[PDB]
Parts: C-alpha cells; sequence; structure tokens
RNA sequence: ACGGAAGGGCACCACCAGGAGUGGAGCCUGCGGCUUAAUUUGACUCAACACGGGGAAACUCACCAGGUCCAGACACAAUAAGGAUUGACAGAUUGAGAGCUCUUUCUUGAUUUUGUGGGUGGUGGUGCAUGGCCGUUCUUAGUUGGUGGAGUGAUUUGUCUGC
RNA sequence: UCGGUUUCAAGCCGAUGGAAGUUUGAGGCAAUAACAGGUCUGUGAUGCCCUUAGACGUUCUGGGCCGCACGCGCGCUACACUGACGGAGCCAGCGAGUCUAACCUUGGCCGAGAGGUCUUGGUAAUCUUGUGAAACUCCGUCGUGCUGGGGAUAGAGCAUUGUAAUUAUUGCUCUUCAACGAGGAAUUCCUAGUAAGCGCAAGUCAUCAGCUUGCGUUGAUUACGUCCCUGCCCUUUGUACACAC
C-alpha cells in the first residue's frame, strides 16, 4: 500500500512491544486511537501483515483485533532490525 | 484528495454495532443494535420476556 | 454512613441488605420502585405476515470507621 | 474516451548542479525559508515563481 | 461514567454481549461455555466458563496475557483492571452451546450427519 | 384429502341482538397504473397494500446525470538507485478551492507501480440452492412410540359408545 | 359453604359469603407434520453465478423515491344547536432524560404568536412533574340556512430545524373559505371499566405524526344464544381425487 518507509514501520515497534491491536472498522478514521497514523493505515499493513503470516485477526462486531503469531518473532529482525531474541512482548514486562 | 468524506449526524452517522446496518435501529437506552440483531442478542443482554 | 444498592435479580439484591442490618448490629449498635425499561419490537426480522409486536424488559431494582472499610468486601455503590 | 495516467516525466535525475574548474559547488536556483526546506530541498523553478518540491502547501519564497 | 444506572446497565449487558459472542467467535474451537462478569471492587473479573481450559496460557503464560491486554485496548480499561480468571464449565455435558460447538467442528471435518448427531 | 353426505361439538378473524363504523366528501399515507434521465425495490386472499419498524430534503440509497479514489491483501516475473513510486502553488480546468487529465519541473524514496495470477468488496442475482428468524396452516386440541391384540400387506388398535 | 342437579360419577346451575367465583380479569409460553409462504435489502450468516479500475466496490456533486386524465387498501378531519366559540372551573396514568457532553427543562424578564433570552434543578421515587393532558364541568355569545358548521385551496409576512427548506420540513399572523346537507351495492371490529369518545408518553427523531407500541380519563347500547352464512374440530359414510374439488 502507499505508505513509505517510515510508515509500514511507523509501529514496528508497538506490534512487538505491546503484541496486539485493536481498531474499529472505520476508513477514513484516520486518526487511530491509540496510535499516530489514520486507521486506515494500520488495518491495511495488518492486512499485509496477516496474509503474510507472522499475525492472525479475529472480527467479532466490527473491532479488527490482532494478534501476532511466533513466526512473527523472527520476522521482525529482517527490517526491523533488534537483538535476536533479546526481548519479546509476552515476556517479562509487568506480571511475566 | 480532501473531497473524500467531505459529508457529514442523522442515519447516515448511525449503525448497529453488530452488522453496520444504518436501518431500524434500536437506540432507547443508546444499545444502538438492529431490531433483527438485538433479537438474537437481547437474550443475555438483560431483556427477558414476561408478558 | 449511607448506602445505596441495586441489580436486576433480587436473591443477591437482597443478600446483601440483609448482611447489612446484620452488620448493624455489629457490636450490637445502630425498597425503591422497581423500574421496568420495555423494549417494544415486531417479531418478523423482515416485514411479512401478520404484524406481531414482542415487548421485551428489564428489571431494575433499587434500595437503601474502622468498620466502614471492610463492610464493602451486584452493584455496590455507598456514599 | 477512457481515462489516462499520469506522466511524471522522470528526467535523467536531478538536471542541475554545477562544477566550476573541477572542481567546487557553484550551486543554483533557490532555496526555501524553512528548514523543513533545510538543505534537502532547494526550490522548483516552473513558471512566475520559485515553489517548493517539499513545501508544495505553504512557503512560496521568492527573491 | 456519569450514566443514570438505566443506560449503564443496558451498557453491561452490551459489554456482557458483545464480549461473549467475541468469545464464541474467537475460541468456539477450544470449547467455550458462557462467560460470567464479576461486577466487584477494584477489578472487573471476568470468569470464562470454558469446556477445555489450557487454551488460555500459551507459553506458559503467553495467551490469557495475549487476551487480558486485548479486552481492554478495544474496551479502553487501563491495564490491570481487567481479571481474566479461566474456569473450567460445570459437566460440559451440561451445555448445549458447547455441544453445538462440539458438533460444528465435528461434522466439519467429513464425519457423517447421522453418525455425529446421534 | 375432498363431498351441493350423515351424527355430534365449537368460534364476534362466524352469524344472531346491537353498538362504532368503513364503502360517499376533503386531505394524510401505502399499492397499482400512467408519466420519467430515474421515478430503486420486496410483498398481491385470509396470511401484500401507515407492512419491510419503509415518518426518504443531505446521508439513508439500493434508482438517475456526472466527478474522485483503491481502502487491487500476499506470491512471482517487471521496473529499480547514472530515478520504481508518490505529490503539488497558479492557470487552462471544472458544480467545485480538484493537480482526475494537460502546461509546468519540482518533489518523493522501495513504500508501488506495469503485468500474470490471486484476493477483496458488492442494498448485484437466485427465499426454487441454504442457515437463523418469522408468518401461516391452527387458537384450535391435537401428535407419537414400547409392548402385546387384529391384518399376507400398506395399515390399524392404543388415540373409544355415552356423558 | 348451603341448596337444585345429576344418571353412581365427572360436572353444570342457583345462593350466601368475599377484594376477588367467564380457567377470577388480561398476557407470556406453547407440540407433531408441513408451505418451494416471506426474508440473500439486518448480519463481518451463506452455496453457486455475475462484477472487480471506464467497478455493480467506494466516495463526492446534484436529481429521484413525493412526479398526476385515473382504480383500490389502512387512516385523519367533518357535515353541527348532545354543537362552535369565549371566558371559567380543573382531574390521570405508562414513560424517557447530559461528561471524550450540550439530553429533559422549572423560575425571572422580551414578544400578539411562533419563539427569543439570562439564570436554574435533575444521571432522575428527589429535578422537569401534581407532567394544572384532552374529552369533560359551570357561565355567556351565536340561531338553521353551507351559518359564527367545515377548513380544503391559495396570497402576503414573521419565526424554528439544519452545510443546504425551491418541489411550501415544521410552528405563528392575517387573509382566501372548495367538496361535505349523514354516505349505493358491499364490508371491518367488538361482549365490561369492554365498544366507542378523549387526550398523553414511548419508538421514529436535527426538523416533521394524520403511523405504530402502550398508558389512563369519560364510559354506554346489546347478547350470556344458534349452526343460517363464513368456518374449525371429532366420528361415520362415498370416491374414478394423491400435483389431493
Ligand atoms: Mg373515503
Ligand atoms: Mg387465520
Ligand atoms: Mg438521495
Ligand atoms: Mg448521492
Ligand atoms: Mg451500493
Ligand atoms: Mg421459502
Ligand atoms: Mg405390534
Ligand atoms: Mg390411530
Ligand atoms: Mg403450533
Ligand atoms: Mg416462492
Ligand atoms: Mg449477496
Ligand atoms: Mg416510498
Ligand atoms: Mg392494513
Ligand atoms: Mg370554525
Ligand atoms: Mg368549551
Ligand atoms: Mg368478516
Ligand atoms: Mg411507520
Ligand atoms: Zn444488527
Ligand atoms: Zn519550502
Amino acid at each position: 500500500m502507499l505508505m513509505p518507509k517510515e510508515d509500514r514501520n511507523k509501529i514496528h515497534q508497538y506490534l512487538f512491544q505491546e503484541g496486539v491491536v485493536v481498531a474499529k472498522k472505520d476508513f477514513n478514521q484516520a486518526k487511530h486511537e491509540e496510535i499516530d497514523t489514520k486507521n486506515l493505515y494500520v488495518i491495511k499493513a495488518l492486512q499485509s501483515l496477516t496474509s503474510k503470516g507472522y499475525v492472525k485477526t479475529q472480527f467479532s462486531w466490527q473491532y479488527y483485533y490482532y494478534t501476532l503469531t511466533e513466526e512473527g518473532v523472527e520476522y521482525l529482525r529482517e527490517y526491523l532490525n533488534l537483538p535476536e531474541h533479546i526481548v519479546p512482548g509476552t515476556y517479562i514486562q509487568e506480571r511475566n | 484528495e480532501n473531497v473524500w468524506f467531505s459529508h457529514p449526524y442523522g442515519k447516515g452517522s448511525r449503525q448497529c454495532r453488530v452488522c453496520s446496518s444504518h436501518t431500524g435501529l434500536i437506540r432507547k437506552y443508546g444499545l444502538n443494535i438492529c431490531r433483527q440483531c438485538f433479537r438474537e442478542k437481547a437474550n443475555d443482554i438483560g431483556f427477558n420476556k414476561f408478558r | 454512613i449511607r448506602i445505596t444498592l441495586t441489580s436486576t435479580k433480587v436473591k443477591q439484591l437482597e443478600n446483601v441488605s440483609s448482611n447489612i442490618v446484620k452488620n448493624a448490629e455489629q457490636h450490637n449498635l445502630v425498597r425503591l420502585p422497581t423500574k421496568v425499561l420495555k423494549i417494544s419490537t415486531r417479531k418478523t426480522p423482515n416485514g411479512e405476515g401478520s404484524k406481531t409486536w414482542e415487548t421485551y424488559e428489564m428489571r431494575i431494582h433499587k434500595r437503601y470507621v474502622q468498620i466502614v472499610k471492610r463492610i464493602t468486601q451486584v452493584d455496590v455503590e455507598v456514599v | 474516451k477512457i481515462k489516462h495516467k499520469h506522466k511524471k516525466v522522470k528526467l535523467a535525475v536531478l538536471s542541475y548542479y554545477k562544477v566550476d574548474a573541477e572542481g567546487k559547488v557553484t550551486k543554483l536556483r533557490r532555496e526555501c525559508s524553512n528548514p523543513t526546506c533545510g538543505a534537502g530541498v532547494f526550490l522548483a523553478n516552473h513558471k512566475d515563481r520559485l515553489y517548493c518540491g517539499k513545501c508544495h502547501s505553504v512557503y512560496k519564497v521568492n527573491a | 461514567a456519569l450514566i443514570s444506572k438505566k443506560r449503564k446497565l443496558v451498557a453491561d449487558g452490551v459489554f456482557y454481549a458483545e464480549l461473549n459472542e467475541f468469545f464464541t467467535r474467537e475460541l468456539a474451537e477450544e470449547g467455550y461455555s458462557g462467560v460470567e462478569v464479576r461486577v466487584t471492587p477494584t477489578k472487573t473479573e471476568v470468569i470464562i466458563r470454558a469446556t477445555r481450559t489450557q487454551d488460555v496460557l500459551g507459553e506458559n503464560g503467553r495467551r490469557i496475557n495475549e487476551l487480558t491486554l486485548l479486552v481492554q485496548k478495544r474496551f479502553k480499561y487501563a491495564p490491570g483492571t481487567i481479571v481474566l480468571y479461566a474456569e473450567r464449565v460445570q459437566d460440559r455435558g451440561l451445555s448445549a452451546v458447547a455441544q453445538a460447538e462440539s458438533m460444528k467442528f465435528k461434522l466439519l471435518n467429513g464425519l457423517a450427519i447421522r453418525r455425529a448427531a446421534y
């Protein structure tokens, strides 16, 4: 989709850091609550994300929930240059 | 462009929170569910039938 | 003290009312109208046939120092 | 009677910056009045002004 | 907040509904009877009656953690006020809602209808 | 099952006794028809026709006259750092202050463009391919099986004369 | 309970008693077998087909769904003197209502009105609200003829909703003042606080109720029966019907 590499990894962090997304289905919301972009961009990015793997989705009343797989946790190295397994999302953050 | 979503409340703003449906919306107490969608999910929302 | 409590079911609504007139004697010391919310729509999903109507109902019943903070531990609220 | 694409004529990349005597940066065209044209864009020259390349919204700077 | 008890009790059950046909729409394939929402001080405990239950902790913590932060993100709950207690259903042969899902998957693997219904 | 066949029984969606009417008038509103660029459409006995919660100025919007956009995911081949893509002041433009397309020559940085597939959305079609729900038959009392009894059998008795 | 009744019964009828004696009144629930009944125009329910960039996707601008020789279905308002109007008396119940905000609105002024305005209370058994509703009730005016019954049609002006009122959104003011003189053949609904008359809240909803879902106020006439019509149920009967008169 039409979004230069400062956008598709505008979040390459909220994904690996937080772990999941929420986005009520609203193209032209253009201001995601909890994230700095169009709400269109996250979903279309998550589309592009899920349709390659690394992340799943579920729908339940127009709220487009996303979740990522262990396949994600080694794809956030090719252009998401982070130290290998130095950290993850559902690891020791608040109670793990 | 910026002429994309360049128009408005009324029916065009409201929709059932289950199907995106603009029509036949039940909004008394602000639940915002289709009459049809309401009658299915009404069992556990709190509305039982007595009389 | 003064507490106001509410719920939809009545049993565990009145398993605290009694459970508070018994902490009322905790050291040998010191009903609202029910609100029925009516949703009244059609049985049919489309438009066909006998024109049949169907009321639903929610029933809302409401009632009303060291020992204070260990009494609040159904919709619980107090001021 | 169908619609049409965009030509976006590429040119053989940035066409203008001049070497003097092999050499030194001699420069040509104009810059804007912002650090959003912070020496990463020197302004266009189309017709009647030197409008930006990055500041295509505000900042019609002239000299 | 600032809602008359009418409009939030409505929105209490709406929350329960969306929660539920979220849960069913999410983990029917793992076995799931209803959900209990404890309206309790501090936390809002969501006890989940489930048939097969270890489908909630993944890499020893990695699943309910993935869910707890999910329900709050949509419902704007600040972290740690949503406790996802994950119980196990009372006598799973008690729930039509469970067994219907036990058959939806059963027939969805080609087992003859008279076979997998009877 | 049906009978302008018999015996019972029972209903104001039956009559009787009557009320209040409707059918006539004016306007509201729905259906047809005619009309139209389109007058979106579903439903036609009860059980279509102030019914689709259908009280439509925009939205709704499905129709009609036009104008944008991709919100064409992912794979492959292509383009590709000596420019892939994207964008735009003003005018020409146009309902428009819209850079859709042209003039113009600046941006922009592998983000998506060209193509083959392959998706996706679809108030597009089929309620004579379905689910769920609903209406109706049917507001009435009716329906079934185990065992034995009758019959080669389909079937029947049970589920009955009378009250 | 007492009697009358039964045919032993099941019950039915009368009475006294009682807040209550038609299952006490009214509802919710509701079987088996079915219909090619209706709904893909409620679903991010869905098989197959069609479409997918000059799009049937989507958005934006503007029009239409309202368009008027005509037929029909639900209704609203009336032909008046058991009325219209003007003062006056003044009595309900079911409900809904605002903070990632502008809902229900009292009281003070301004305005003939519609409405305008500065406060105000209420997340509501508290406040709006006794919702001072309307029919109705007391007192007057009019005088039988389209009249002061009737308010359709239309002109002119002032307001409100809303980016936007033109093909009047709706409210107000004055003016215009049509058919209609109790509705042919037909035909709907109804047995008690029911029919009908009367208004009110709720759904809708930015604005718009002549609609619907309910609630109370005033409150009758007439049957407490039949199988004539329409028609359901149970036997028995006949059939050349079985896609079933
Ligand atoms: Mg008429
Ligand atoms: Mg019938
Ligand atoms: Mg329109
Ligand atoms: Mg339009
Ligand atoms: Mg469409
Ligand atoms: Mg059908
Ligand atoms: Mg036998
Ligand atoms: Mg038999
Ligand atoms: Mg039945
Ligand atoms: Mg058919
Ligand atoms: Mg479809
Ligand atoms: Mg229409
Ligand atoms: Mg009708
Ligand atoms: Mg008059
Ligand atoms: Mg009077
Ligand atoms: Mg009749
Ligand atoms: Mg209506
Ligand atoms: Zn819905
Ligand atoms: Zn600049």
